[PDB]
């Protein structure tokens, strides 16, 4: 049976400057655009997240084709001919040469800041004297928690067991973005909403929303709760965990609500273990 | 004729005067035998104009730009309608007009 | 030419829907609701909002329109966390304040007040002698002049206090004061004259605003 | 009788770079054009949705003449002669064998291009091949669009060779697979979130594009006032109207909703219940 | 002859000067033994010009290109004429004029 | 194996004026922006803290490529070519000239004031040559404790023994800002929350919070306590030391709480010594 | 030859050079195989020229094609004349001239 793992991931609160626009001049423009309710939100590209996942796969010793040098800062291909059977990265993310193409089992959307981007430019002077091009400079940063949506087609994997390393990498995601020297932003999830179902329909994309346009507090959107309560989104297939668990449990009439029947774990590791057990049972691993 | 273009033109003129005042202020900023850049000033102005992300950005920016422009005579005779044109009209149109004014600014100096 | 110490002008950039030209109690009540400590302060004044006039008796907020507060510089930590970055509502519209900037209190030979209110003095002569007496209390010497319209009549303004169901009538004049010397000019700018200092009236400002108010 | 199932389905909010245009330079542009008020909206071709429906039919068993390889990205025909009696795809989408049973068929499904509910203003995403070495295939740009999509379709149920094949088509419209696009970096689920279906026995529809926006840069979606006026004036029989999805909450929050004729329509907040009721009515009417 | 034709011709001259400035900037950008672009930058300019939906975007790109061109005399002498011509007129016609200028800029370099 | 040292360090209470923004006009304004609860907080750039750590490395006698003159205020390079094998500076902080570049093991974030900025300003008279004129100018000061988040990739270090001098420098941090630091603000830690783990995920980014907006004492955030209690954070990998330990030990049910089994020391030096012993055991030093 | 005849011949040569450039680009892009098609390119050009339905679309296509051609030395030598001829003349006559240039084209041996 065609099994799909859909999930929306919310990151922790912090000062973030991960993806920048075209770099020229004084300001390093944060990658930003319009979002809900017509306000400018800072974005993190999905290509960066895919690169981070591939880097995690590399660092854990899994066999991959593309290897990050970490010294020359270039990408090396172990085999010129892509082989999804052998290499994890080719199987998961696909490839295109220009069989020389593969759609890949992982589909991920761009990361969106929960909070709109208002201000917060940084001063980038370099010591004193010799005011060259490395002199007075501006860097844009955003104090928010990013949120992204991904979807895995488990049956599309050449090796069905490779989904578990993908979940582990989503859990322990390495450095995403570039300004890690001055803006160290961990991208590990602090709130998760996973759905392990056998339908192409997903209703959990970008389920989180803010309570105050300038606060770190996060809350599941009323649309998602209404979707769960109406009858859509089978609670048995819904996996919710993280710091959103406390807010969900403090809600009134939570016990009578259908959301109570979903797999809700405050500890993310417990949720991941239970979900991996279910996935291994369903995929015959 | 069709006074919208009259407003467009004196907006261009006031922008040119304000930018001239700002280049004069930069001339005051620099010192000693280093050549004060002129083309680089225009490049910096263009880069800062392109730095904005709608509404609040580029509106407070261009208002501050006009304010630091200094004593602008045509602005003094055209405070109210220039302010009304600023408040109305899309901001990207204002940016286009400002960029055209930059491209047509030089023959003053 | 003397910058006054111990007194600053906390200026918040102001944006929102057009507001009545006689905000007064409106703005004061909004700020008091946002900032409870503002009610119990004594030596604080709120500047008249600076924006072009629009139709009716409304005032439109421009990019240069800003909420400006004159306050003892040691009393800023009592109202800064309540105002800096917060939002207040006038009527049904939401108005946002950003991080304020500090402006020093500059001395000027000629100072202006867009509105001065003294209780029980409505005619010009009694008002003038009352302002002279108020100068005498603060030990300030200067010549008192009254702002005039296009017809030359001394200018009067009205403050509408919407306390509870009833609406209240408080009225005053707008004066121009010169021949002060920098020290007494600063003293009058900080202390102000009349009452209703927080009520967007009674504070002072250079005479450029006097001429500007005279124009329209 | 001649029964037709018309419907307008609204997708979910999300970054979408589904349907692109000619390669051009280093920047992949969306398929966009003027839609309303002289503003430029982004479009998703109806051929993409038809391909997605074909893929759904293939994945869930069934007999389809066209089989997507999904490995070599090639299309194979099980039978060189199209047989609408046997194959689902030939019966539903038709065929045209021009190279030189009938060689041509009009198909029972008629779709229209999906139109973004929100005007497309900016939203170009920088893309880099990364590394330290640079080359021609290093700096590229991809257009995206944060909006909901809305398309209109119509089914001539009587035209189907097998009348029971409408049910898998409705299921596919509900659980639509990915619509052709850059799903690697812009994963956009095309499953409906609001439905306006009409199961009538006449050709007039009047429900082509019933969804319109508010605050043009927002995710909020409402039912167009023209459609509501059409329902209230007397046209569009409420008994033939099936409304389901997140628009149900907004409809029920309207004032005088109980007195409005729109209240007599089949309104279900849960899409599955609405689909079940509609399929029950369809099976009753078609003698299945 | 004719005012519109003269404005069109000197706008072509303005655009050609702008491309001269941009190409000089690209020449300054490259260094070492790498061959500076000549034809592929023209192809890039063509691709950017055809990448233009609606009006706002094309006018924004045109103004940015003119400013990036830097110093230019044909726009210097004629402020009002070219300002009105760019602000008015359909953007497709101005794109046609810009392409015609591109195809005939090369006699200069 | 890959080993990472994540930590949040809390500074001591006192008047602070560090890393000022653009000195426009006469005023010297603090670097401030939005933080949790949508209130204005004063920030300190992480580049200044990295410079302070590098200066500590130079002063302690460790071989560093970049040397601060301390008199001419000019940075000089011992060797034009960067050699991370020999230089502590190049090994730790990386380099880039534009192996011509190195990422660097150390990754930090900006220091954030614990309490919201109260808006206090100070009046000062600066010198003037116009007949000994004194002009009154405004300097902003914030009486608060700063907290910053840093991340160490121990494996990325060319020499694994270089982690210990980094910890010592973090503990004994020199003056930050230098001339700009009007009031001498000690940036040495007052309370520490360290984590020596082998996972990319860290949930100790900003674990400190204030009980009241005007207080000189700090409390661990309830989110961090919940994360420890649920089981997400392994107590054996958690290191807490400083003044916060005294407040923690007074909490009810502390013995029964999972926070007790974490490495907790009232004295910062004892915790640092124990953590260094653990690191040396794990890194094979 | 009259001046109109001279401009018409120069336009024919300009279009022929543009086709030379476009066909060279196709040759470079399609070096694989026995030989890149030549008749198919002419048929494509004819179909695309006949696709145009109004003045704006045809002139946009003509400018795009002319720029894609390349240097176009005959356009180098005749900026004003050819530009005015393209801007002024009815698009149907320009299409007739372009198709005549297509018919009278000699591929390089």
């Amino acid at each position: 049976p065609n099994y799909y793992l859909y999930g929306t991931v919310l990151t922790r609160y912090g000062l973030a400057s991960l993806n920048h626009d075209i770099r020229r001049g004084n300001k390093t423009i944060l990658q930003k655009g319009y979002w809900n309710n017509g306000k400018i939100h800072s974005f993190v590209g999905s290509s960066a997240i895919r690169w981070a996942l591939r880097f995690y796969l590399q660092k854990q010793g899994y066999l991959v084709n593309r290897v990050w040098d970490e010294e020359e800062h270039i990408n090396r291909l172990t085999s010129e001919d892509f082989d999804p059977e052998k290499f994890y990265d080719d199987d998961i993310f696909g490839f295109a040469l220009l069989p020389n193409q593969r759609m890949g089992a992982l589909g991920m959307n761009m990361a969106v800041s929960l909070t709109p981007y208002d201000g917060a430019v940084k001063l980038g002077a370099k010591s004193g004297r010799e005011k060259d091009s490395t002199s007075l400079h501006f860097t844009e940063y955003h104090a928010t928690r990013y949120q992204y949506y991904f979807g895995i087609d488990a049956t599309h994997l050449k090796d069905f067991s490779r989904i578990l390393p993908m979940i582990d990498g989503i859990m322990n995601l390495p450095k995403v973005g570039g300004s890690s020297n001055i803006f160290n932003y961990p991208f590990c999830p602090d709130s998760l909403v996973f759905q392990w179902t056998n339908h192409f329909a997903s209703y959990i994309s970008y389920c989180f929303e803010y309570c105050d346009p300038k606060s770190k507090e996060a809350k599941l959107s009323q649309e998602f709760i209404d979707e769960v309560e109406c009858g859509q989104i089978d609670p048995s297939k819904l996996w919710i965990g993280g710091t959103i668990v406390k807010d969900l449990q403090q809600l009134d009439n939570f016990e009578s609500s259908p959301l109570n029947k979903a797999h809700i774990y405050r500890n993310r590791n417990e949720m991941i273990e239970a979900l991996k057990t279910v996935i291994k049972r369903d995929l015959g691993l | 004729n069709s006074e919208e273009d009259k407003q467009y033109l004196i907006f261009i003129k006031v922008f040119q005067q304000a930018m001239k005042g700002n280049f004069a202020k930069i001339y005051a900023k620099t010192e000693e035998g280093k050549d004060p850049p002129i083309k680089k000033k225009v490049e910096r102005l263009r880069a800062e104009l392109n730095y904005c992300y709608d509404e609040l950005s580029f509106k407070e920016y261009l208002s501050d730009f006009l304010v630091r422009g200094g004593l602008n005579k045509y602005f003094n005779e055209h405070q109210e309608e220039i302010a009304l044109l600023i408040k109305k009209s899309p901001w990207q149109e204002i940016r286009i007009w400002s960029l055209l004014a930059i491209a047509s600014y030089k023959p003053k100096d | 030419l003397i910058q006054s110490e111990e007194y600053v002008d906390l200026t918040f950039k102001l944006r929102g829907a057009p507001i009545p030209l006689d905000n007064g109690y409106l703005t004061y009540a909004a700020l008091s609701r946002i900032c409870p400590p503002l009610h119990e302060l004594k030596s604080i004044g709120i500047h008249p909002i600076a924006g072009i006039p629009t139709r009716n008796n409304l005032l439109e907020l421009t990019a240069q329109s800003r909420l400006k507060i004159r306050i003892y510089h040691q009393q800023i930590p009592l109202i800064y966390p309540y105002l800096a970055g917060q939002a207040f509502h006038i009527g049904q519209n939401f108005y946002q304040l950003d991080i304020p900037d500090y402006k020093p209190l500059i001395s000027s030979e000629s100072v202006y007040s867009r509105l001065v209110i003294i209780k029980g003095f409505q005619d010009s002569t009694n008002f003038i002698e009352a302002v002279q007496r108020q100068m005498d209390n603060l030990g300030i010497q200067g010549k008192i002049e009254l702002l005039t319209r296009q017809d030359g009549t001394p200018q009067r303004r009205q403050l509408t206090i919407n306390k509870e169901g009833k609406q209240f009538k408080v009225r005053g004049f707008g004066v121009k004061i010169s021949e002060l010397n920098p020290e007494d000019s600063l003293t009058l700018q900080e202390q102000g004259i009349g009452g209703k200092r927080k009520m967007m009236c009674g504070i002072f400002v250079p005479a450029t605003r006097s001429k500007e108010e005279e124009e329209t």
